[PDB]
RNA sequence: UUGACCUCAAAUCAGGUAGGAGUACCCGCUGAACUUAAGCAUAUCAAUAAGCGGAGGAAAAGAAACCAACCGGGAUUGCCUUAGUAACGGCGAGUGAAGCGGCAAAAGCUCAAAUUUGAAAUCUGGUACCUUCGGUGCCCGAGUUGUAAUUUGGAGAGGG
RNA sequence: GUUCUUUGUAAAGUGCCUUCGAAGAGUCGAGUUGUUUGGGAAUGCAGCUCUAAGUGGGUGGUAAAUUCCAUCUAAAGCUAA
RNA sequence: UUGACAUUGUGAAGAGACAUAGUUUC
């Protein structure tokens, strides 16, 4: 049961796998049902747009942080700098998130400006009876796109202080490598009687 | 909270109260707060004067 | 499709191509990777040297993307400017106006040295450079701007 | 769970239908295909948008 | 209030006053029937923070469950199979003894719904529990928007499905990397990992 | 913090104009209180010392705060609760059978 | 002598509820061996079959004692991926998840712990009438060993 | 869409000053045993013994002691897609 | 079957340490 020169496959079908096969024969079916779902909802939902306003947010870790991406809710701080409370902003189609914090002003302002533009570009019908029929825009995400902030200019003067970049990394790497030791030698040499 | 706020001038504590825990700390509390207290026979008799079946304290 | 299969061609010949002597049985070698150290070892060393035993350190809970560092040689570099914008910059190779190439924004983590860029000055912003990659950038009168 | 549908690369898919459109001229093919076209004026056959 | 002292007092189980109490009560409980209705919470602070309220429709029940391991029943210890399965004596039973306590009363009151339970006493032979229940057909509970969720039929015999707080513990339902195997619920998440997902245009 | 601005090194990270947001109360969950300080001090002189606590302070006085910790680490969970327990006992002694 | 109280009883006492069925899917318990390893016990089959308890139209999960280590993200569920990877393993046969990223759907919250103390403000039941999925008047009853309002950490509370 | 009652000397939101800020225990946690997991000086679960704290507690995928840092807030609860 | 821990409490005599006051353990 081993022969010729062939990659070594690892195919896990030693359990009763035929029992657990899922063939999505209903792809087309469930896409229709999802289109009908959205349609039925957009009708129930009055001119309201099917989705809620979402904040700009910087994506985690080292791999994704370069990109900015839509977050969950707006951080009680950002909601407050835009001059409305949490409770009311939820009724307005703004998503609020008590868990997210602002350590970064540039993003903080982006979300307050996002809240500003949203408030301007919506109309909130009176409590009374009237309902002055307004023709739903279906998105918020499309009306209020989330775009990558521009970090620089195309061309600009070359400034070389001649410090080698690379070896500025070589050295930054080292200072952290030996930071612990060279503190122990500071401890140990303070003990000079 | 009365005893804690020193507003009580007399506290009557029952000798009953089967979860005796509800009460036992009151002698200490009344002492530390300077409130005079007394342990009264009849948790149910504390009730009658207060229009309950059993009052456990008055 | 089945009509092109060679089992259609075998109909009428007793043994289905499987031999009269040695037949087609269930699992003569055993099943799967059985015997990699015994009857199947001549095939394992030769075609799979190194299969058995360990090497090196275990790493518990090692998340790829900690190590994410796509690599881009000077071999390309300039490809990170759209060609219309690109040709404009090659001519007028200069200080005071030199193209800024954000390689992080392009999806790369390190710039290596494969070789030969023209003499146009460039401002290259990257997380990491090979030593030769940066020397070459300098020899065209550009620099590297370390970003994060 | 037998394979029922088949994936075709979008581009070659297009190449195919492009090829198929280009052959709806070429009356020899339309003729070879069935399609009684001897009695029609010209191919491609374009008709008023009023249709 | 009084409840803050009871809480702090109860955290001294080895204190001289509480282990006189512990010693007298555990004799009384052991005289009574293994399931017997409790007139009031003997820990009105504990019942209180578990959802109890003193109002018509809330029932308190006291139950004994024998301590120790589950001896795998099996005739004469004979296991008939591989030796890794040969064990009889050291096997531990994935559900808590408190889970068993809820289940046995929850059966004895079939019309009630088990809300929560709490530990009261134990000797070497028994652990003692007070189970707090609710009558879902009592109108004080059917009104009262706070508690009438218990009336919906999804909550029939929550303690037999592991939906009480203890059942949730032993089901291992908690967020994060320590609960991966049992979170969305263990057999379901197993089945997910072991399902073959075949699309129409095969990926 | 002030990130350096490079992708390795000590404070490695991108420089950003920073904020320091408003503190959450859920960060103060440990905080004592005037309410619970009183109750716990009160129940302590109600219920007194536990068996392992008596043998702990007599161990302290007659052995000291090293062998104490070593015992209380076996008794309690581990070495830090044993630290903080012996200290709680030191202040049982000092504040009482002394000053 | 009489009247309560605590706890425990009995009624063909007034009104209710539970059982059994089904069980494709769902929440749990319990639990194999054939098999694979070319033999075999650890392993595998499999946290599978059979056995037991319990729900629904979905069940369960769910507003973080989470993920992360970033310029950080932000309930749960699911799909595409992560990945046949990190890891487990007579490190043999074999096994094998998670974080990030895209998409589907989106939704949030309430108690315990607080003196209403210038007024238990709360509630089941009976009963009469009424505009009866209920309301109101009145009486038993519950309940201070705590029923309402108030507050739930994102807070929030007492003052001014 | 209409139309009858105004619920109210009721209820709710917001700015500043000040004082506070109650927050779940035979639990968390530890040892040991058994089971289970990819989880590896121990992933979860359970038995028995031990059993906390309040600038505390939990986690941070190599055991330990020391020093810091980050991140949440357990041992009670409801909830559509 | 044997040991330890738990269920496990009250006296008294005698051994046992801070090293010949009594909290403690057999
Ligand atoms: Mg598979
Ligand atoms: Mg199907
Ligand atoms: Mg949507
Ligand atoms: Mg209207
Ligand atoms: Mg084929
Ligand atoms: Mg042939
Ligand atoms: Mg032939
Ligand atoms: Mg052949
Ligand atoms: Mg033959
Ligand atoms: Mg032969
Ligand atoms: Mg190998
Ligand atoms: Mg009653
Ligand atoms: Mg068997
Ligand atoms: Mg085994
Ligand atoms: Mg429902
Ligand atoms: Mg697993
Ligand atoms: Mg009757
Ligand atoms: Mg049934
Ligand atoms: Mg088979
Ligand atoms: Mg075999
Ligand atoms: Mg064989
Ligand atoms: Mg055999
Ligand atoms: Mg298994
Ligand atoms: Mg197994
Ligand atoms: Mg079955
Ligand atoms: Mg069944
Ligand atoms: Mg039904
Ligand atoms: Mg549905
Ligand atoms: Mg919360
Ligand atoms: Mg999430
Ligand atoms: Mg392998
Ligand atoms: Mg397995
Ligand atoms: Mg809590
Ligand atoms: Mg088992
Ligand atoms: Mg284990
Ligand atoms: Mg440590
Ligand atoms: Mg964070
Ligand atoms: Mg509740
Ligand atoms: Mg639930």
């Amino acid at each position: 049961a081993i022969s010729k020169n062939l990659p070594i496959l690892k195919n896990h079908f030693r359990k009763h796998w035929q029992e657990r096969v899922k063939v999505h024969f209903d792809q087309a079916g469930k896409k229709v049902s999802r289109r009908n779902a959205r349609a039925t909802r957009a009708a129930k939902i009055a001119p309201r747009p099917l989705d809620l306003l979402r904040p700009v947010v910087r994506a985690p870790t080292v791999k994704y942080n370069r990109k900015v991406r839509a977050g969950r809710g707006f951080t009680l701080a950002e909601v407050k700098a835009a001059g409305l409370t949490a409770a009311y902003a939820r009724t307005i189609g703004i998503a609020v998130d008590h868990r997210r914090q602002n350590r970064n002003q540039e993003i903080f302002d982006a979300n307050v400006q996002r809240l500003k533009e949203y408030q301007s570009k919506i109309i909130v019908f009176p409590r009374n009876g009237k309902a002055p029929e307004a023709e739903q825009v279906l998105s918020a995400a499309a009306t209020f796109p989330i775009a990558q902030p521009a970090t620089d200019v195309e061309a600009r003067a070359v400034q070389d202080n001649g410090e080698s970049a690379f070896r500025t990394l070589r050295l930054a790497r080292s200072e952290k490598k030996f930071r612990g030791i060279r503190e122990k030698r500071a401890r140990e040499k303070a003990e000079a009687e | 909270a009365l005893i804690e706020n020193k507003k009580a001038k007399l506290v009557l504590i029952a000798n009953d109260v089967d979860p005796i825990e509800l009460v036992v700390f009151l002698p200490a509390l009344c002492k530390k707060m300077g409130v005079p207290y007394a342990i009264v026979k009849g948790k149910a008799r504390l009730g009658t004067l207060v229009n309950q079946k059993t009052s456990a304290v008055a | 499709p089945s009509r092109f299969t060679k089992t259609r061609k075998h109909r009428g010949h007793v043994s289905a191509g499987k031999g009269r002597i040695g037949k087609h049985r269930k699992h003569p070698g055993g099943r799967g990777m059985a015997g990699g150290q015994h009857h199947h070892r001549i095939n394992m060393d030769k075609y799979h040297p190194g299969y058995f035993g360990k090497v090196g350190m275990r790493y518990f809970h090692k998340q790829q993307a900690h190590f994410w560092k796509p690599v881009l040689n000077l071999d390309k570099l300039w490809t990170l400017i759209p060609e219309d914008k690109r040709d404009q910059y090659l001519k007028s190779a200069s200080k005071e106006t030199a193209p800024v190439i954000d390689t992080l924004a392009a999806g790369y983590g390190k710039i290596l040295g494969k070789g030969r860029i023209p003499n146009v000055p460039v401002i290259v912003k990257a997380r990491f450079v090979s030593k030769l990659a940066e020397e070459k950038i300098r020899a065209a009168g550009g620099v590297v701007e370390l970003i994060a | 769970w037998r394979k029922w549908n088949v994936k075709v690369n979008h581009n070659e898919k297009r190449y195919a239908t492009a090829s198929a459109i280009a052959a709806t001229a070429v009356a020899s093919l339309v003729l070879a295909r069935g399609h009684r076209v001897e009695k029609i004026p010209e191919i491609p056959l374009v008709v008023s948008t009023d249709l | 209030g009084a409840y803050k002292y009871l809480e702090e007092l109860q955290r001294k189980k080895q204190s001289d006053v509480l282990r006189f109490l512990q010693r007298v009560r555990v004799w009384e409980y052991r005289q009574k029937n293994v399931i017997h209705r409790a007139a009031r919470p003997t820990r009105p602070d504990k019942a209180r923070r578990l959802g109890y309220k003193a109002k018509q429709g809330f029932v308190i029940y006291r139950v004994r469950v024998r301590r120790g391991n589950r001896k795998r029943p099996v005739p004469k210890g004979a296991t008939y199979g591989k030796p890794t399965n040969q064990g009889v004596n050291e096997l531990k039973y994935q559900r808590s003894l408190r889970a068993t306590a809820e289940e046995r009363v929850g059966r004895r009151a079939a019309n009630l719904r088990v809300l929560n339970s709490y530990w009261v006493n134990q000797d070497s032979t028994y652990k003692y529990f007070e189970v707090i229940l609710v009558d879902p057909q009592h109108k004080a509970i059917r009104r009262d928007a706070r508690y009438n969720w218990i009336c919906d039929p999804v909550h029939k015999h929550r303690e037999a499905r592991g939906l009480t707080a203890t059942g949730k513990k032993s089901r291992g339902i908690n967020k994060g990397h320590k609960f991966n195997n049992t979170k969305a619920g263990r057999r379901k998440t197993w089945k997910r990992q072991n399902t073959l997902s075949l699309w129409r245009y095969r990926k | 913090t002030v990130k350096t601005g490079i992708a390795i090194g000590l404070n490695k990270g991108k420089k950003v104009t920073s904020m320091t947001p408003a503190p959450k109360i859920s960060y103060k969950k440990g905080a004592a209180s005037n309410r619970t300080k009183f109750v716990r001090s009160l129940v302590r002189e109600i219920a007194g010392l536990s068996p392992y606590e008596r043998r702990l302070i007599d161990l302290i006085r007659n052995s000291g705060e090293k062998r104490a910790r070593k015992v209380a680490k076996k008794r309690l969970g581990s070495f830090t609760r044993a630290k903080a327990k012996v200290e709680e006992m030191n202040n049982i002694i000092a504040a009482s059978r002394r000053h």
